[PDB]
């Protein structure tokens, strides 16, 4: 079956270079128009090169000109994509896409339809240590009915965090929203839960901050402050 | 009666550069050379081992097109004798050649407007290529006696050169496409025959 | 160097009942051929994008018979005959003809309900930020339809920006409502100065935009 | 423990007939009277040196021989070629396999090809991109060595890759004996006999 598997992510700092490399298994591999494509943090896509079946470059996109360097390998059936002089503004997901039309299967030759696409990976650049969470606590408003109460996670580095609440039992009205970006690159974000305000005064809630490459599960009693 | 595929190779939308050349094989086929030398768009059609005028009635073992694309004033480097700088570092023709060898001006595809750059050209080799010896590995090349540790600080200068192939040069710039076949006869049943 | 545009931005689709959605362009992509280089690509929510159409009109392979694509010229549309359960997600149009090639902005179909207004709920920073300079302050809006919501963050009638943030989380499954929720960060030098301080929600379902407010101290 | 090697080696260098005719031809041969590599399989399968082809004989009566991996890299870097001979199937193939170390069952590529009681030996040489092996099976009766005597070995098979190799492993099955010989350019005078069998051949 085809496959279409990348590598080379992974944290580089502002100001250097990496090579990632996109390798195809499963159909004549000189016999398709390859393209990389970004696709930002929670936005739409982006066309960034390709490559026809001669190895022939087809341009890159306006913005990116000047530092990318796609290149082509038919022999060991590869693609790599050379990048230098990274900036802040050059994380994102890279998906290597591969066109449909066999070259000469029918006026000119075929560059459309990226049909197959591999899971692609995580590029990231910023300049941070890695520094650990700080919890914070949200208490009811105590205006009641259902009022809702949760935990804020701030300042924290890399992703991904996990916040369950009451060990994990309580599932029903829970809502945790992606993580924010900072001014300084740590990242931020917060769960909430809404439970009965009657039943607020009296009862236990505790959420669970899991950070992994940290290492450390902290625990968060909240409860109502006056 | 199938015909050989030459359409995929003459028609491509782009040649690799110099110093990578294409290298692909053709065999079991009926090859059909009336096209490949009536056309009126090339500009230098030139064969060694056999005049044109014969392909019709030789059965080879084996064929192979070498295609890439090179400056206009260089194409007079491609000869068997005839040595200089290209077919130095890049691509070298065996002395006892049997082939052809088709080259035409590309001015309008294979040049851009604001200046290309997909299209480099090998430099600063340290000693002279072999017939038909591929070299595409890049390592940081040295000038004089120095220790090479990584750096091209008037060291070690990086090989590859890039062409600017701008599109208002005169016509001894812009590029021109080519295309080598070399026919080999080598001990086996003929594989190709013209009709 | 062609921009596109898509409409509607946003519209939201209700199963049994056809879809239609327009791409506009600058420059006409009809080619010397005559095939018009447009192409119509889908992204489900989670996973990687999927081709729909290519060639203006030409099916893709391996989808079903239920889209349709049509146009010409400058302005082409995909029409869903029968919307379903599983055609929810992004929506882009990629041109072809003049490299390099770019994607719309985007096509965002979800699945629709009867409207609903939000709850909204203020947090102001906690005594951990009292000792730690930097102070927060969280405004929460849960349980609404549509999409569409705005908020201005109010601190004695002077309006701030750019220092508050926002974000929003998926479609709920079940009901099929959104939630937001804005973040405003500051020193310890402006925060214990200005009394209240308050959050204003505008929403099509409430009469008029709502002010959440808090005073200082109390 | 090595072996004399008292005539072997000797094949057909051109594919056009001869006959009753003494023809002398310089070529990549064996020379008479070496000592080849002995290797016992008790409780070898080392990596070979593979400087000039390969002259392999394998004496055999269990058939657990099944075949060889070409390269210099060995660890899915390059195109190694390999031979694998199962009880239907003889793969040819130059995949960059993974796996380090004897891949076979217990008891990134680019072309593929699919087909002490016996003797086979074969002769592999690699010119010009074109990897040539030239096979022998012969039936004998003996247990201990390599037998004294004289036979042709016909050229069998060529395969179209040109990769650079100076290293070679044979495999078998996990849960026999074998000899090696090297090549070197000589001159030889073959007497090509009336059918246009290699009959006798001087160095
Ligand atoms: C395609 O190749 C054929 C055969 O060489 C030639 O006759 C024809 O003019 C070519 N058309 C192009 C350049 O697309
Ligand atoms: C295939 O071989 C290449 C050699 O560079 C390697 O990078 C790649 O990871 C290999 N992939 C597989 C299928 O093991």
């Amino acid at each position: 079956q085809v496959q279409l598997l990348e590598s080379g992510g992974g944290l580089v700092q502002p100001g250097r270079s990496l090579r990632l490399s996109c390798a195809a298994s499963g159909f004549t591999f000189d016999d398709y128009a390859m393209h990389w494509v970004r696709q930002a943090p929670g936005k739409g896509l982006e066309w960034v090169s390709g490559v026809s079946w001669n190895s022939g470059t087809i341009g890159y996109a306006d913005s990116v000109k000047g530092r990318f360097t796609i290149s082509r390998d038919n022999a060991k059936n590869s693609l790599y994509l050379h990048m230098r002089s990274l900036r802040a503004e050059d994380t994102a997901l890279y998906y290597c896409a591969k066109a449909v039309e066999m070259v000469r299967g029918l006026g000119a030759d075929p560059e459309y339809g990226m049909d197959v696409w591999g899971q692609g990976t995580t590029v990231t650049v910023s300049s941070a240590s890695t520094k650990g969470p700080s919890v914070f606590p949200l208490a009811p408003s105590s205006k009641g009915g259902t009022a809702a109460l949760g935990c804020l996670v701030k300042d924290y580095f890399p992703e991904p965090v996990t916040v369950s609440w009451n060990s994990g039992a309580l599932t029903s009205g829970v809502h945790t929203f992606p993580a924010v970006l900072q001014s300084s690159g740590l990242y931020s974000l917060s769960s909430v839960v809404t439970v009965p305000s009657s039943s607020l005064g009296t009862q236990t809630y505790i959420c669970n901050v899991n950070h992994k490459p940290s290492n450390t599960k902290v625990d968060k009693k909240v409860e109502p402050k006056s | 009666t199938n015909l050989c595929p030459f359409g995929e190779v003459f028609n491509a939308t782009r040649f690799a550069s110099v110093y990578a050349w294409n290298r692909k094989r053709i065999s079991n086929c009926v090859a059909d050379y009336s096209v490949l030398y009536n056309s009126a768009s090339f500009s230098t059609f030139k064969c060694y081992g056999v005049s044109p005028t014969k392909l019709n009635d030789l059965c080879f073992t084996n064929v192979y097109a070498d295609s890439f694309v090179i400056r206009g004033d260089e194409v007079r480097q491609i000869a068997p004798g005839q040595t200089g700088k290209i077919a130095d570092y890049n691509y070298k023709l065996p002395d006892d050649f049997t082939g052809c060898v088709i080259a035409w001006n590309s001015n309008n595809l294979d040049s851009k407007v604001g200046g290309n750059y997909n299209y480099l050209y090998r430099l600063f080799r340290k000693s002279n290529l072999k017939p038909f010896e591929r070299d595409i590995s890049t390592e940081i090349y040295q000038a004089g006696s120095t220790p090479c540790n990584g750096v091209e600080g008037f060291n070690c200068y990086f090989p590859l050169q890039s062409y600017g192939f701008q599109p208002t040069n005169g016509v001894g710039y812009q590029p021109y496409r080519v295309v080598v076949l070399s026919f080999e006869l080598l001990h086996a049943p003929a594989t190709v025959c013209g009709p | 160097d062609i921009v596109m545009t898509q409409s509607p931005l946003s519209l939201p689709v209700t199963p049994g009942e056809p879809a239609s959605i327009s791409c506009r362009s600058s420059q006409s992509l009809l080619h010397s051929n005559g095939y018009n280089y447009l192409d119509w690509y889908l992204q489900k929510p989670g996973q990687s994008p999927q081709l729909l159409i290519y060639l203006g009109s030409n099916r893709a392979s391996g989808v079903p018979d239920r889209f349709s694509g049509s146009g010409s010229g400058t302005d082409f549309t995909l029409k869903i005959s029968r919307v379903e359960a599983e055609d929810v997600g992004v929506y882009y149009c990629m041109q072809a003809l003049q490299t390099p090639f770019t994607f719309g902005p985007g096509t965002k179909v979800d699945i629709k309900r009867t409207v609903a207004a939000p709850s909204v709920f203020i947090f102001p920073p906690s005594d951990e930020q009292l000792k730690s300079g930097t102070a927060s302050v969280v405004c929460l809006l849960n349980n609404f339809y549509p999409r569409e919501a705005k908020v201005q963050w109010k601190v004695d009638n002077a309006l701030q920006s750019g220092n508050s943030q926002e974000s929003v989380t998926e479609q709920d499954s079940k009901d099929s409502t959104y939630s937001l929720s804005s973040t405003l960060t500051l020193s310890k030098a402006d925060y214990e100065k200005h009394k209240v301080y308050a959050c204003e929600v505008t929403h099509q379902g409430l009469s008029s935009p709502v002010t959440k407010s808090f005073n200082r101290g109390e």
